[PDB]
């Protein structure tokens, strides 16, 4: 979807033309940036339900008040609800890890989001905990490399700044 | 439209499985020989003018029925229509050979193509031949084997790429058939 | 963001620029209509409110394109300036047309063809011609969506119908130009639940005004007529011919054998002897493709079913009619020495020489014999 | 569009009669509960949130193969398509309750629901069991035996506008089947 | 097991397989123009077509049969019961035949590449073997309407 | 004007949106194409009136009838004329070298040259002829790297596709 | 619009001058330092909610009359109105930092913009404020010394750029002014 490529593509064919000199100038930003956010993309991938395990749990640490009677989770299974709600954001910035852009972000979590979360009473302010809890935790020595780190932090913002 | 790295979320978002290291290689191999792809359509999209001159030609010189009256290519107006009607098939499969599949010219430029020839009058077995001519055009190109002029490139192969933008072009002579 | 009062963009026309911006809407137009009385009324900028004014640009030119309110800020930064006073809402349509979230949906995922009929549908509220269609792709391979989308709206039948003070909408003008454009205006503009989302592409009405005959079906341009001007033909009549009809409006139905391209097939009882008529007129279509690989050289087959082409017979009837005025040949007493039609005939010989000793053949079949005119 | 009072007339119309005292009646007694159709209305709109996000949810939690990859209720943006073509439903009913015939959802929302969901690929029997559950909070409202949160009234017989909003419901059940 | 030159074989049919049709019923009509007569079986449009699809049907048919090396798929699908179909259509047997020879000729010499009109690029060497064995699946089904 | 930044940031405004990943992602591309074209442009600038002397009179070889009277060359002045017509054009592609796309050539040269060389007599043939002797007399050893040569023929055969 | 590769071809073609190697070096310093401006970009564009909200709310805190009835931020709808009217703001010069010169936000957003805020009654020296809070707050973040949240980077100098997002924010208060 929202990709590098087919921005350069939409782009030359509104304006109905060949794809020109600068637009396979822009493909060439891909050699060089695929090398650090595809192993970015399986070093989440081998070890993603860890992640779910060590930061699904801190909003709750955070927001204890949501396990009483009356609120957003109220038994097991809404926990269970919670911690398959975030796995699937953690899908889809891994996705977005492999397609170079924020294009699997947008439609399948990002867009129409306010208004589920309004209308069935989710709080925000738990799902960011619980995403900038997994941003924060991330150093060059054990999690990956020096250039992983920095968009797949980026790719995390990205998600704390839209759902805010 | 849909890219080559843009396939294969939407194949693992079907089975709710992410992206991992068993199926990068395949896309590893797709970024490493970019620069191949990269002046391939470079060499498709320099000469595209006398690319079409020359097939539209080469499809009349054949079958002079569309140059007598009563012809889909009888006219003034109808050549400048045929002239461009082709061109467009070209900037399409250019599109398709850099996005990496042929996605972008399959609903955009394929879809209702069939019963546009159909409602205005236009012999496909003519648009059949028409095409064929760009891809033998076209893998005479990208092989750089082209005998009528000669471009420089580093060595190696780019077959790979050749069967590609082959295969792009049957899909323009299935879609108006 | 130009003028706290503007009246129009770009001075196309030099005479624009000493135009003021109209201080009261353009009127009705001044024939008579009688499906008028039966719609709702015109929504101007005087007289809505703004959440009315965003629902009907949003049910109008953007068809029901179905906005969230995280998707789409573009708009509402057009809407940020409307809502000021900045600018008219004809440039606010404008504005809309060059957004990307109307592209997004419109020029992206519809095709070259279409693009252009729900251009159309969502401007001037109808749908075009061939010969507009035709003067108007130029505008939009070869010179861009920009110029595109502002050729409707430097145009006049936009500046005639809807002013600078008046939503687009769907106008029933009494006397129309052709008979054909009433209603193909009325098929292109169903009601409620109209979604230009849903059918990727429509594949009706691009084949119907695709040509000037072959006008479209009868229930589908009577289908969206308000009620009481049709009621009392939709209890049990035309409604089975209706809900056969939007079976096939869903996943896009092809019209390839119908309406367009006709053609009587003979009696399956003429060739009951041949093959079945799930399988008569199929082909294996061969496309054999070179490159200097081996690993990469490919050949594909698939049976496919093979239509006659009305449009290269009529070319050959017309070309083979120069022999049909230059004699067929002289007679005489002394063609009882050819007795049947073996006047010219002579017995063709091909012989199969060959590495396998089985497969040699040897022919001979008597026919007629003709010099091209090459030789 | 058509009212119940503008529903006689356009009987009458049909064979050039004056509406007269015989069937007058019907109306002054439609007039006479005009505050229990107003109260009635009323209860439904006021509470109309919870009334469309626990008949989706339950309408989710009875078949998880909409939120399963693949399912038309699958991603973020489609939940949220889901929400509201629901809740055009129910705010159309509202307009029907009060007018007191089904005419103003019949031409304006239920003309050409069929289709579209069938182009969209949308399960019609699912978004049967959404409406059947939206009717019985109706009938739960509107009666006043609401377990989960109960309003005043004044003392009274609304079954007749009960089956009202009974009758409204499954036009749109046949209109999508 | 002749690999390259059958590949390049049929590739001199099914690229000009749009010029042999339309060059066989105007050859067709280029003895008979009592064929284009007001009563005549190549009439207007209802029946030029067919004619166009018939004769591109039998073209077909024999590259998949010289794609394969044997006509075995010339008599399945093809050909038990393509006499009595047209005597029953009433087509005119004698011109069909001619239509068919002049598909033959044009085959021949497409493989053999010796065409005045267009010489193809091919490796040095002799397609004998496949300018007889084409001849021999042409007459198979000339040898069916007669 | 059409470089590789002014699709990426109109894109994203036409989309009213920050400057997302993909976005700076493309801009890594003109780093590694940069030091190709801009040394292709400073060998094209100190070399230029040269390249005019001896690929302006080709087309006058090419087309000796235009010398003639009633012609588009009648006397010396409309051939200095034609000179600084096609050094014109090798100062555009000089302009689309530094900038990095085909945003100079469109406007100044190719936008409206097809109406004033129809209204005056100017044949688009004697144009492409000069350039195209310009595009083939390019090679590795003499005249500039291997990837100068490259796109500078590409910017090359893009004029000579648009005059044609 | 204009980036500062297409700058200098504006200037030279003023002249009718070549570009060549005397000015050549300028833009090859801006090449050598594009990692760091694209960082700088990414680090802005960051956390911009948080530098929006931030700064609209310090405007209110020091001046308390906009909350005031007959302030210009005092009711629901003005506020939502301030807190995108800034947000353009920054989502330009975030265009602007990373085309390298304010041409982008020169004809797009400046223009026209002082007119816009007198006719509707807009204070021109609060919103002075809060863009000289954002000034402030784009300092300290692309210096990364804010000691609210620090974000990791490989280690240089970045004054060069904190300087030109400097003189891109007194052009919105020029403009303003
Ligand atoms: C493709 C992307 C994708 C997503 C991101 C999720 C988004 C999402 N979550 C829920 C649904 C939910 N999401 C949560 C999650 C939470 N509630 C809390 O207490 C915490 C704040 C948080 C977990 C940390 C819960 C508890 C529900 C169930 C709510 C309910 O059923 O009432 C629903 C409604 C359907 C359902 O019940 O499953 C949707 C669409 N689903 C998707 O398909
Ligand atoms: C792909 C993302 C990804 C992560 C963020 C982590 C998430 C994570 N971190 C830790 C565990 C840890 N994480 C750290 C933190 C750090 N360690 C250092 O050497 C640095 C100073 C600093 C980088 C932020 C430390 C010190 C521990 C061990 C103690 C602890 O559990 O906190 C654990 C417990 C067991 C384990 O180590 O796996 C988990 C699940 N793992 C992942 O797979
Ligand atoms: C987005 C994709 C896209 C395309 C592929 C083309 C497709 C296309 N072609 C034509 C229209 C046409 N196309 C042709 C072309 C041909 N007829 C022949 O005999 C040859 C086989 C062939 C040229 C090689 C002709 C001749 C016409 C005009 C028909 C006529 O009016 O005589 C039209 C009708 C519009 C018009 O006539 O102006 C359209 C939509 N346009 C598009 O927008
Ligand atoms: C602005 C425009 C522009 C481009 C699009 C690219 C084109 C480009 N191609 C290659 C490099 C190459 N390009 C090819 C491609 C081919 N060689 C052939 O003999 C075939 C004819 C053709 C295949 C279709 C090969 C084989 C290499 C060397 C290996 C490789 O890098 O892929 C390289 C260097 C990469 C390297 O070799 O390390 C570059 C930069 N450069 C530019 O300046
Ligand atoms: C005036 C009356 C009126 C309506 C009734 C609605 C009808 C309607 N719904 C959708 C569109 C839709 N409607 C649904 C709804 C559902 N799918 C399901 O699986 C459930 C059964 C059900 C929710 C309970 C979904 C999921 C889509 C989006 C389809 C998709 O893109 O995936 C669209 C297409 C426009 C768009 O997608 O934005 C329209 C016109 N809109 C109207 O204007
Ligand atoms: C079964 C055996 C058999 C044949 C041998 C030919 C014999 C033959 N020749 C001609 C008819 C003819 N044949 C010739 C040919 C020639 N005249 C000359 O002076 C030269 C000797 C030679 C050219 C070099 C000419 C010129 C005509 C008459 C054409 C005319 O003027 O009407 C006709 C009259 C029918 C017609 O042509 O329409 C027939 C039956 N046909 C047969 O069926
Ligand atoms: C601004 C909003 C607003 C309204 C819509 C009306 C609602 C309203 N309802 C009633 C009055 C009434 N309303 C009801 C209706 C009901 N009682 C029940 O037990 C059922 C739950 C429900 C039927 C659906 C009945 C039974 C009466 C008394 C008899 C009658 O007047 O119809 C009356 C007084 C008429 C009278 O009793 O003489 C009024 C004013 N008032 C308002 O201020
Ligand atoms: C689908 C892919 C595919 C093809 C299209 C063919 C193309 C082809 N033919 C030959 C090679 C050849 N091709 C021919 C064929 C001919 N020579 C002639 O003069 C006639 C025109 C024609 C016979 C009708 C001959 C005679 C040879 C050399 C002997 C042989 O290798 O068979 C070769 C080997 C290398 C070469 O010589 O070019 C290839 C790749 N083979 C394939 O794998
Ligand atoms: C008026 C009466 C009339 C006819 C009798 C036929 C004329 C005709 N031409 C050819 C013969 C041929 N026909 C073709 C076919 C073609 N050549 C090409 O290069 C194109 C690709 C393709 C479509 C034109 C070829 C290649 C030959 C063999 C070479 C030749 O004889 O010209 C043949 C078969 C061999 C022969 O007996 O001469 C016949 C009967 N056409 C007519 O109109
Ligand atoms: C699998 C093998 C296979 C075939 C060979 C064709 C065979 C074939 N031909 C026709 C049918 C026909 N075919 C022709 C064609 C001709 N008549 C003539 O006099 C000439 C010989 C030739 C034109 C040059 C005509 C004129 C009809 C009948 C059209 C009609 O009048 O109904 C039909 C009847 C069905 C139909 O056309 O609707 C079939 C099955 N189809 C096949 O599936
Ligand atoms: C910024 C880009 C830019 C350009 C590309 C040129 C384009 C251009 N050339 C000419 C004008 C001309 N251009 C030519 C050139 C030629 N005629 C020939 O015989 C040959 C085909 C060819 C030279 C090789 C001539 C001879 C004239 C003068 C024609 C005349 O005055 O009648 C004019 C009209 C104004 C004038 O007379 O100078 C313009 C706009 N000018 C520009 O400002
Ligand atoms: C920036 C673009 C640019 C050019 C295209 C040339 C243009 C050019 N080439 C030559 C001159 C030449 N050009 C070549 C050609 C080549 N030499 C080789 O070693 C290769 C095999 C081949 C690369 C194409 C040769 C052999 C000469 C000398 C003989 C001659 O004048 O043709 C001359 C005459 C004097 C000179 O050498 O400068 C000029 C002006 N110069 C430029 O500044
Ligand atoms: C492309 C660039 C672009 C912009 C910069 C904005 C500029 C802008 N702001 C407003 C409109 C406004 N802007 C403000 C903002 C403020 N008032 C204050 O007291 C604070 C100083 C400041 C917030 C920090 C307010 C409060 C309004 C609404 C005025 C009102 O109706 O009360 C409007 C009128 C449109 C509308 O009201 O919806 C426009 C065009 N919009 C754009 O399209
Ligand atoms: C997808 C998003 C994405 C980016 C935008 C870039 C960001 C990026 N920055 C640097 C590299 C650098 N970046 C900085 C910048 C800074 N250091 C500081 O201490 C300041 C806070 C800040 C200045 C504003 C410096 C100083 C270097 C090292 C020198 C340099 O390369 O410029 C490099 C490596 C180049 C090199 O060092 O050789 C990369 C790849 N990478 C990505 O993956």
């Amino acid at each position: 979807m929202k990709s590098v490529i087919t921005t350069v593509v939409s782009a030359a064919d509104a304006a109905g033309r060949f794809p020109s000199n600068s637009d396979l100038e822009s493909i060439q930003g891909n050699i060089q940036r695929s090398a650090a956010r595809l192993e970015a993309a399986e070093k989440l991938a081998g070890n993603h339900e860890a992640v779910v395990k060590e930061a699904g749990d801190a909003c709750f640490a955070k927001y204890a008040y949501l396990k009483n009677p009356g609120e957003a989770g109220e038994n097991q299974e809404k926990i269970n609800k919670c911690y398959r709600d975030v796995d699937h954001y953690m899908r889809l910035v891994n996705y977005c890890l492999v397609v170079g852009g924020t294009g699997p972000l947008d439609e399948w979590g990002i867009a129409g989001a306010r208004e589920v979360y309004r209308t069935l009473n989710l709080p925000t302010s738990a799902y960011v905990a619980s995403i900038a809890y997994t941003r924060d935790r991330l150093c060059v020595p054990r999690d990956m490399s020096a250039q992983a780190g920095v968009e797949f932090s980026a790719y995390l913002d990205y998600l704390i700044n839209a759902l805010s | 439209m849909l890219d080559a790295f843009s396939r294969v979320v939407v194949n693992s978002d079907a089975k709710a499985a992410y992206v991992g290291g068993s199926d990068l290689q395949a896309l590893k191999s797709f970024i490493a020989d970019g620069n191949k792809r990269l002046d391939a359509v470079n060499s498709i999209v320099s000469n595209a003018s006398c690319m079409v001159s020359d097939a539209v030609s080469g499809m009349i010189c054949e079958n002079p029925g569309l140059i007598s009256p009563g012809g889909n290519c009888y006219t003034n107006r109808r050549m400048a229509a045929c002239l461009r009607d082709g061109e467009i098939i070209l900037r399409y499969v250019s599109y398709a050979l850099l996005a990496g599949d042929a996605s972008v010219l399959e609903d955009r430029c394929l879809n209702g193509l069939k019963e546009t020839y159909i409602a205005l009058g236009v012999p496909t077995n003519s648009s059949i031949r028409a095409v064929s001519i760009m891809k033998a055009q076209a893998v005479a190109f990208i092989t750089n084997t082209a005998t009528e002029r000669k471009m420089s490139f580093a060595a190696g192969d780019c077959t790979s790429l050749a069967s590609e933008v082959a295969s792009y072009f049957d899909r323009v002579g299935a879609a108006i058939s | 963001l130009t003028l706290p009062g503007t009246a129009e963009t770009n001075l196309a026309v030099p005479s624009n620029a000493v135009r003021k911006v109209q201080p009261y809407p353009i009127a009705k137009p001044p024939s008579y209509s009688s499906v008028d009385s039966l719609r709702p009324a015109r929504v101007s900028r005087m007289d809505a409110d703004w959440a009315t004014i965003y629902e009907q640009v949003r049910r109008q030119v953007m068809g029901n394109a179905y906005v969230m309110e995280g998707e789409a800020p573009d708009i509402d930064v057009a809407f940020s300036q409307l809502k000021g006073g900045n600018l008219t809402v004809r440039e606010f349509v404008r504005a809309v047309g060059k957004s990307a979230s109307y592209r997004t949906r419109f020029m992206e995922a519809k095709s070259s063809y279409n693009f252009v009929l729900l251009n159309f549908k969502h401007f001037l509220g109808r749908a075009p011609t061939q010969e507009e269609v035709s003067t108007h792709i130029q505008i939009l391979a070869t010179s861009g969506l920009e110029a595109e989308i502002d050729s409707y709206i430097d145009s006049d039948e936009y500046k005639a119908l809807f002013g600078d003070h008046v939503v687009p909408y769907v106008v029933y003008r009494g006397t129309y130009l052709s008979s054909e454009r009433f209603n193909r205006m009325v098929k292109a503009n169903p009601g409620g639940a109209t979604s230009d989302k849903a059918k990727s592409n429509l594949n009706m009405i691009a084949t119907v005004a695709a040509d000037l005959p072959t006008d479209a079906i009868d229930v589908m341009r009577g289908l969206p007529s308000p009620i009481t001007s049709e009621t009392l033909a939709f209890g049990t009549a035309y409604y089975w011919a209706k809900v056969e009809k939007e079976a096939s409006e869903g996943r896009s139905a092809s019209p390839i054998g119908e309406k367009i391209g006709k053609f009587d097939h003979a009696p399956i009882s003429t060739y009951t002897s041949l093959c079945s008529y799930d399988k008569v007129n199929k082909a294996p279509q061969i496309s054999v493709t070179n490159v200097g690989s081996d690993e990469h050289s490919y050949v594909s087959v698939t049976s496919k079913y093979i239509a006659p082409d009305m449009a290269a017979a009529a070319q050959m009837l017309a070309d083979c009619q120069k022999y049909k005025a230059g004699g067929n040949a002289p007679t005489g007493k002394w063609m009882k020495y050819y007795p049947g039609t073996t006047v010219n005939m002579a017995p063709y010989i091909s012989l199969n020489d060959t590495g396998s000793d089985s497969s040699r053949t040897v022919s001979v079949t008597l026919d007629k014999v003709k010099i091209s005119p090459n030789k």
